[PDB]
Protein backbone atom coordinates (compact mmCIF):
# COMPACT_ATOMS: atom_id res chain seq x y z
CA UNK A 1 0.00 0.00 0.00
CA UNK A 2 1.31 3.53 -0.45
CA UNK A 3 0.57 4.00 3.38
CA UNK A 4 3.36 1.08 4.22
CA UNK A 5 5.17 2.98 1.79
CA UNK A 6 5.09 5.98 3.18
CA UNK A 7 6.00 4.88 6.92
CA UNK A 8 8.77 2.57 5.36
CA UNK A 9 10.20 5.70 3.68
CA UNK A 10 12.86 7.91 5.53
CA UNK A 11 10.99 11.39 5.11
CA UNK A 12 7.96 10.42 7.91
CA UNK A 13 9.81 12.58 10.44
CA UNK A 14 9.86 16.35 10.19
CA UNK A 15 11.36 17.70 7.05
CA UNK A 16 13.74 20.25 6.66
CA UNK A 17 13.89 23.44 4.66
CA UNK A 18 15.94 23.82 1.54
CA UNK A 19 17.73 26.66 -0.28
CA UNK A 20 19.98 27.52 -2.93
CA UNK B 1 -16.53 43.13 2.91
CA UNK B 2 -13.39 41.66 2.33
CA UNK B 3 -12.11 44.23 0.03
CA UNK B 4 -12.71 46.90 2.66
CA UNK B 5 -11.45 44.51 5.20
CA UNK B 6 -8.36 44.27 3.58
CA UNK B 7 -7.45 47.49 2.63
CA UNK B 8 -7.70 48.77 6.25
CA UNK B 9 -5.49 46.03 7.22
CA UNK B 10 -2.88 46.78 4.40
CA UNK B 11 -3.15 50.24 5.92
CA UNK B 12 -2.27 48.92 9.56
CA UNK B 13 0.89 46.54 7.60
CA UNK B 14 2.23 49.73 5.68
CA UNK B 15 2.97 51.87 8.97
CA UNK B 16 4.84 48.68 10.64
CA UNK B 17 6.65 47.74 7.54
CA UNK B 18 7.84 50.99 6.60
CA UNK B 19 8.95 51.89 10.77
CA UNK B 20 9.69 48.87 12.01
CA UNK B 21 9.42 47.66 15.84
CA UNK B 22 13.08 47.27 17.08
CA UNK B 23 14.58 46.32 20.21
CA UNK B 24 11.73 45.94 22.91
CA UNK B 25 13.13 42.98 25.51
CA UNK B 26 16.39 41.98 26.65
CA UNK B 27 16.82 38.26 27.16
CA UNK B 28 17.47 38.68 31.08
CA UNK B 29 13.38 39.39 31.24
CA UNK B 30 13.06 35.48 30.23
CA UNK B 31 13.29 32.59 32.12
CA UNK B 32 14.49 29.97 29.59
CA UNK B 33 12.35 26.21 30.30
CA UNK B 34 12.94 23.72 27.41
CA UNK B 35 13.61 23.96 23.75
CA UNK B 36 10.46 23.46 21.52
CA UNK B 37 11.83 22.98 17.94
CA UNK B 38 15.51 23.41 16.23
CA UNK B 39 16.71 24.62 12.92
CA UNK B 40 19.78 24.97 10.94
CA UNK B 41 20.93 28.28 12.50
CA UNK B 42 18.91 28.48 15.57
CA UNK B 43 16.19 26.76 17.92
CA UNK B 44 13.06 28.02 19.85
CA UNK B 45 12.21 27.49 23.30
CA UNK B 46 9.12 27.72 26.26
CA UNK B 47 10.24 30.36 27.91
CA UNK B 48 8.51 32.76 31.20
CA UNK B 49 8.66 36.41 30.80
CA UNK B 50 9.08 37.20 34.72
CA UNK B 51 7.44 40.61 34.60
CA UNK B 52 4.09 39.33 33.80
CA UNK B 53 4.36 35.29 34.12
CA UNK B 54 3.71 34.84 30.76
CA UNK B 55 5.24 31.65 28.63
CA UNK B 56 6.63 32.62 25.32
CA UNK B 57 7.82 30.72 22.75
CA UNK B 58 11.78 32.48 22.15
CA UNK B 59 13.17 31.73 18.38
CA UNK B 60 17.08 32.23 18.88
CA UNK B 61 19.26 32.42 15.88
CA UNK B 62 22.89 32.57 15.70
CA UNK B 63 24.02 35.26 13.86
CA UNK B 64 27.31 33.51 12.40
CA UNK B 65 25.32 30.34 11.34
CA UNK B 66 22.55 32.81 9.39
CA UNK B 67 25.84 34.25 8.14
CA UNK B 68 27.37 30.82 6.87
CA UNK B 69 23.86 29.68 5.48
CA UNK B 70 23.62 32.87 3.47
CA UNK B 71 20.40 33.39 4.99
CA UNK B 72 21.01 37.07 6.54
CA UNK B 73 18.56 38.75 3.90
CA UNK B 74 15.77 35.88 4.82
CA UNK B 75 16.02 36.22 7.98
CA UNK B 76 15.47 40.21 8.05
CA UNK B 77 12.69 39.42 5.85
CA UNK B 78 11.33 37.00 8.61
CA UNK B 79 10.97 39.93 11.35
CA UNK B 80 10.36 42.67 9.25
CA UNK B 81 7.08 40.82 8.30
CA UNK B 82 6.34 39.03 11.21
CA UNK B 83 6.46 42.13 13.45
CA UNK B 84 4.14 43.99 10.94
CA UNK B 85 1.62 41.26 10.19
CA UNK B 86 -2.12 40.62 12.32
CA UNK B 87 -4.43 37.97 11.61
CA UNK B 88 -5.86 35.28 13.48
CA UNK B 89 -3.76 32.43 12.10
CA UNK B 90 -0.47 33.73 12.51
CA UNK B 91 1.55 33.51 15.62
CA UNK B 92 2.01 36.78 17.11
CA UNK B 93 5.34 38.03 17.89
CA UNK B 94 5.66 39.94 21.00
CA UNK B 95 8.90 41.12 21.12
CA UNK B 96 12.44 41.32 19.37
CA UNK B 97 16.22 41.90 19.70
CA UNK B 98 19.50 40.92 19.65
CA UNK B 99 22.72 40.99 21.47
CA UNK B 100 26.35 40.42 20.73
CA UNK B 101 25.22 36.38 19.15
CA UNK B 102 22.37 35.77 18.56
CA UNK B 103 18.97 37.36 16.84
CA UNK B 104 16.10 36.29 19.39
CA UNK B 105 12.02 36.95 18.05
CA UNK B 106 9.18 35.89 21.15
CA UNK B 107 5.94 34.74 20.18
CA UNK B 108 2.98 33.59 21.26
CA UNK B 109 3.71 29.79 23.13
CA UNK B 110 0.72 27.73 21.38
CA UNK B 111 0.71 24.36 23.34
CA UNK B 112 -1.58 22.38 21.11
CA UNK B 113 1.73 20.97 19.44
CA UNK B 114 2.34 20.55 15.70
CA UNK B 115 -0.17 19.47 13.26
CA UNK B 116 2.75 17.83 11.97
CA UNK B 117 2.76 15.41 15.51
CA UNK B 118 -1.31 14.93 15.56
CA UNK B 119 -1.09 13.98 12.20
CA UNK B 120 1.52 11.42 12.07
CA UNK B 121 0.62 9.73 15.34
CA UNK B 122 -3.52 9.66 14.28
CA UNK B 123 -2.57 8.75 10.69
CA UNK B 124 -4.92 10.98 8.87
CA UNK B 125 -7.37 13.45 9.30
CA UNK B 126 -11.11 13.48 8.01
CA UNK B 127 -11.94 15.54 5.15
CA UNK B 128 -14.42 17.70 7.38
CA UNK B 129 -11.38 17.96 9.89
CA UNK B 130 -8.83 18.89 6.95
CA UNK B 131 -11.69 21.29 5.51
CA UNK B 132 -11.78 23.45 8.90
CA UNK B 133 -7.67 23.51 8.73
CA UNK B 134 -7.96 23.84 5.12
CA UNK B 135 -10.25 27.48 5.50
CA UNK B 136 -7.40 28.50 7.51
CA UNK B 137 -5.09 28.87 5.53
CA UNK B 138 -7.33 29.94 2.60
CA UNK B 139 -8.02 32.88 4.43
CA UNK B 140 -4.54 33.61 5.95
CA UNK B 141 -2.97 33.27 2.12
CA UNK B 142 -5.75 35.30 0.98
CA UNK B 143 -4.56 37.78 3.92
CA UNK B 144 -0.93 37.80 3.12
CA UNK B 145 -1.15 37.92 -0.59
CA UNK B 146 -3.63 40.58 -0.51
CA UNK B 147 -0.17 42.62 1.50
CA UNK B 148 2.02 41.48 -1.32
CA UNK B 149 3.35 38.71 0.47
CA UNK B 150 4.20 35.04 -0.52
CA UNK B 151 4.77 32.80 2.59
CA UNK B 152 6.59 29.48 0.47
CA UNK B 153 6.85 26.99 3.56
CA UNK B 154 3.09 26.22 4.34
CA UNK B 155 3.95 22.35 5.83
CA UNK B 156 2.14 20.78 9.14
CA UNK B 157 5.66 21.24 10.55
CA UNK B 158 4.38 24.96 10.58
CA UNK B 159 1.00 24.97 11.78
CA UNK B 160 0.68 24.70 15.54
CA UNK B 161 -2.84 24.21 17.38
CA UNK B 162 -3.80 26.54 19.70
CA UNK B 163 -6.19 25.69 22.54
CA UNK B 164 -9.22 26.09 20.83
CA UNK B 165 -7.95 23.65 18.34
CA UNK B 166 -7.43 26.53 15.80
CA UNK B 167 -4.54 26.66 13.41
CA UNK B 168 -1.35 28.87 13.98
CA UNK B 169 0.95 29.57 11.07
CA UNK B 170 4.85 29.84 12.65
CA UNK B 171 7.99 30.35 10.51
CA UNK B 172 8.74 33.21 8.40
CA UNK B 173 12.20 31.97 7.37
CA UNK B 174 11.30 32.07 3.40
CA UNK B 175 8.22 35.26 3.82
CA UNK B 176 9.09 37.92 1.54
CA UNK B 177 7.27 40.89 0.29
CA UNK B 178 7.99 41.09 -3.51
CA UNK B 179 5.16 42.38 -6.07
CA UNK B 180 5.58 40.42 -9.71
CA UNK B 181 8.48 37.83 -9.74
CA UNK B 182 11.12 36.15 -7.61
CA UNK B 183 13.51 33.72 -7.95
CA UNK B 184 14.76 32.08 -5.25
CA UNK B 185 15.16 28.05 -4.67
CA UNK B 186 13.55 27.34 -1.19
CA UNK B 187 10.67 25.93 0.73
CA UNK B 188 10.56 22.09 1.87
CA UNK B 189 11.14 19.23 -1.34
CA UNK B 190 7.58 17.57 -0.60
CA UNK B 191 5.54 21.58 -1.18
CA UNK B 192 7.93 22.84 -4.03
CA UNK B 193 5.96 23.98 -6.25
CA UNK B 194 7.16 22.68 -9.97
CA UNK B 195 8.23 26.30 -11.42
CA UNK B 196 10.20 26.71 -8.28
CA UNK B 197 12.01 23.07 -9.58
CA UNK B 198 12.28 24.35 -13.31
CA UNK B 199 14.17 27.49 -11.85
CA UNK B 200 11.32 29.93 -13.39
CA UNK B 201 10.05 33.06 -11.84
CA UNK B 202 7.25 32.24 -9.33
CA UNK B 203 4.65 34.57 -7.61
CA UNK B 204 2.15 33.19 -4.98
CA UNK B 205 1.04 30.93 -6.93
CA UNK B 206 3.38 28.44 -5.24
CA UNK B 207 1.90 28.72 -1.69
CA UNK B 208 -1.44 27.62 -3.64
CA UNK B 209 0.21 24.48 -4.78
CA UNK B 210 2.22 24.08 -1.89
CA UNK B 211 -2.39 24.66 0.20
CA UNK B 212 -2.73 21.27 -2.52
CA UNK B 213 0.09 19.65 -1.34
CA UNK B 214 -1.27 20.59 2.59
CA UNK B 215 -4.66 18.87 1.89
CA UNK B 216 -3.59 15.90 0.45
CA UNK B 217 -1.61 15.47 2.92
CA UNK B 218 -4.59 15.81 5.91
CA UNK B 219 -6.36 14.06 3.91
CA UNK B 220 -4.57 11.04 2.63
CA UNK B 221 -2.22 10.78 5.72
CA UNK B 222 0.77 11.28 3.47
CA UNK B 223 1.65 13.92 0.95
CA UNK B 224 1.31 13.05 -3.03
CA UNK B 225 4.61 13.19 -4.40
CA UNK B 226 7.31 11.19 -1.41
CA UNK B 227 10.81 9.35 -2.25
CA UNK B 228 13.45 8.93 0.22
CA UNK B 229 15.25 11.16 -1.64
CA UNK B 230 14.92 14.59 -2.90
CA UNK B 231 15.96 14.50 -6.25
CA UNK B 232 13.48 11.80 -6.73
CA UNK B 233 10.71 13.78 -4.90
CA UNK B 234 10.98 16.68 -7.67
CA UNK B 235 10.73 14.02 -10.36
CA UNK B 236 7.81 13.31 -9.38
CA UNK B 237 6.48 16.80 -8.69
CA UNK B 238 7.21 17.63 -12.57
CA UNK B 239 5.75 14.78 -13.52
CA UNK B 240 2.52 16.14 -11.98
CA UNK B 241 1.23 12.65 -11.87
CA UNK B 242 -1.39 12.66 -9.20
CA UNK B 243 -2.75 9.65 -7.39
CA UNK B 244 -5.92 9.85 -4.94
CA UNK B 245 -6.96 7.36 -2.33
CA UNK B 246 -10.22 5.44 -3.14
CA UNK B 247 -11.36 7.18 0.10
CA UNK B 248 -10.80 10.69 -1.69
CA UNK B 249 -14.04 12.22 -2.46
CA UNK B 250 -14.92 13.56 -5.50
CA UNK B 251 -15.29 17.19 -4.81
CA UNK B 252 -11.59 16.64 -2.36
CA UNK B 253 -10.06 15.20 -6.06
CA UNK B 254 -11.17 17.95 -8.17
CA UNK B 255 -9.81 20.70 -5.90
CA UNK B 256 -6.77 19.03 -5.65
CA UNK B 257 -6.57 18.54 -9.45
CA UNK B 258 -6.91 22.36 -9.78
CA UNK B 259 -4.57 23.14 -7.08
CA UNK B 260 -1.86 21.08 -7.61
CA UNK B 261 -2.01 22.12 -11.45
CA UNK B 262 1.56 22.33 -13.36
CA UNK B 263 -0.45 24.92 -15.65
CA UNK B 264 -0.19 28.39 -14.34
CA UNK B 265 -3.18 29.72 -16.49
CA UNK B 266 -5.29 27.02 -14.69
CA UNK B 267 -3.69 26.96 -11.01
CA UNK B 268 -6.80 27.62 -8.47
CA UNK B 269 -5.79 30.97 -6.51
CA UNK B 270 -3.89 32.39 -9.70
CA UNK B 271 -6.75 32.83 -11.73
CA UNK B 272 -9.07 36.17 -12.47
CA UNK B 273 -11.76 35.87 -10.15
CA UNK B 274 -8.73 34.62 -7.51
CA UNK B 275 -8.99 33.28 -4.18
CA UNK B 276 -12.82 32.74 -4.44
CA UNK B 277 -12.34 30.09 -7.36
CA UNK B 278 -11.25 28.07 -4.12
CA UNK B 279 -13.82 29.52 -1.37
CA UNK B 280 -16.65 29.09 -3.65
CA UNK B 281 -15.46 25.08 -5.05
CA UNK B 282 -17.88 22.48 -3.80
CA UNK B 283 -15.72 20.97 -1.49
CA UNK B 284 -16.10 24.01 0.37
CA UNK B 285 -19.54 24.61 0.31
CA UNK B 286 -20.61 23.51 3.89
CA UNK B 287 -17.49 26.06 5.05
CA UNK B 288 -18.78 29.13 6.75
CA UNK B 289 -16.06 31.49 5.89
CA UNK B 290 -16.94 34.01 8.21
CA UNK B 291 -17.77 32.16 10.98
CA UNK B 292 -14.07 30.66 10.76
CA UNK B 293 -12.30 34.13 10.86
CA UNK B 294 -14.06 34.49 14.02
CA UNK B 295 -13.57 31.24 15.46
CA UNK B 296 -16.76 30.41 15.83
CA UNK B 297 -16.38 27.00 14.28
CA UNK B 298 -16.39 24.62 16.97
CA UNK B 299 -13.01 22.80 16.35
CA UNK B 300 -12.46 18.93 15.26
CA UNK B 301 -9.91 17.98 17.86
CA UNK B 302 -8.80 19.97 21.13
CA UNK B 303 -5.13 19.68 22.78
CA UNK B 304 -4.78 18.28 26.12
CA UNK B 305 -4.02 21.00 28.21
CA UNK B 306 -2.44 20.36 31.50
CA UNK B 307 -1.52 23.65 32.32
CA UNK B 308 0.22 26.96 31.84
CA UNK B 309 4.19 26.10 30.74
CA UNK B 310 3.04 22.61 29.69
CA UNK B 311 5.42 20.72 26.60
CA UNK B 312 3.56 17.64 26.62
CA UNK B 313 2.32 17.69 22.97
CA UNK B 314 5.86 19.12 21.88
CA UNK B 315 9.26 16.20 20.76
CA UNK B 316 12.25 16.35 23.37
CA UNK B 317 14.97 17.63 21.82
CA UNK B 318 18.52 18.06 22.90
CA UNK B 319 19.59 21.13 24.79
CA UNK B 320 22.78 23.54 24.57
CA UNK B 321 23.82 26.49 26.60
CA UNK B 322 23.01 29.47 24.41
CA UNK B 323 26.51 31.57 24.75
CA UNK B 324 26.33 35.40 24.14
CA UNK B 325 30.34 36.19 22.94
CA UNK B 326 31.95 39.59 24.50
CA UNK B 327 32.50 40.55 21.01
CA UNK B 328 29.55 41.86 19.28
CA UNK B 329 29.31 39.13 15.58
CA UNK B 330 28.16 40.72 12.43
CA UNK B 331 26.63 44.00 13.67
CA UNK B 332 26.25 45.31 10.06
CA UNK B 333 24.85 42.52 8.57
CA UNK B 334 21.74 42.90 11.19
CA UNK B 335 22.13 46.27 11.80
CA UNK B 336 18.40 46.64 10.93
CA UNK B 337 17.00 43.72 13.20
O1 LIG C 1 9.72 25.51 17.00
S1 LIG C 1 8.37 25.26 17.29
O2 LIG C 1 8.13 24.41 18.39
N1 LIG C 1 7.58 24.54 16.05
C1 LIG C 1 7.82 24.88 14.66
C2 LIG C 1 9.20 24.42 14.16
C3 LIG C 1 9.45 24.77 12.69
C4 LIG C 1 10.07 23.41 11.98
O3 LIG C 1 11.40 23.15 12.44
C5 LIG C 1 12.34 23.98 11.74
C6 LIG C 1 12.89 25.05 12.63
C7 LIG C 1 12.87 24.99 14.03
C8 LIG C 1 13.45 26.00 14.79
C9 LIG C 1 14.05 27.10 14.15
CL1 LIG C 1 14.81 28.33 15.03
C10 LIG C 1 14.08 27.18 12.76
C11 LIG C 1 13.50 26.15 12.01
C12 LIG C 1 9.12 22.35 12.77
N2 LIG C 1 9.33 22.92 14.34
C13 LIG C 1 7.69 26.78 17.47
C14 LIG C 1 8.18 27.82 16.69
C15 LIG C 1 7.70 29.14 16.77
C16 LIG C 1 6.67 29.45 17.64
C17 LIG C 1 6.14 28.43 18.47
C18 LIG C 1 5.07 28.74 19.38
N3 LIG C 1 4.50 27.84 20.16
C19 LIG C 1 4.97 26.55 20.11
C20 LIG C 1 5.99 26.13 19.26
C21 LIG C 1 6.63 27.08 18.39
Amino acid sequence: TTYADFIASGRTGRRNAIHD
Amino acid sequence: SVKEFLAKAKEDFLKKWENPAQNTAHLDQFERIKTLGTGSFGRVMLVKHMETGNHYAMKILDKQKVVKLKQIEHTLNEKRILQAVNFPFLVKLEFSFKDNSNLYMVMEYVPGGEMFSHLRRIGRFSEPHARFYAAQIVLTFEYLHSLDLIYRDLKPENLLIDQQGYIQVTDFGFAKRVKGRTWTLCGTPEYLAPEIILSKGYNKAVDWWALGVLIYEMAAGYPPFFADQPIQIYEKIVSGKVRFPSHFSSDLKDLLRNLLQVDLTKRFGNLKNGVNDIKNHKWFATTDWIAIYQRKVEAPFIPKFKGPGDTSNFDDYEEEEIRVSINEKCGKEFSEF
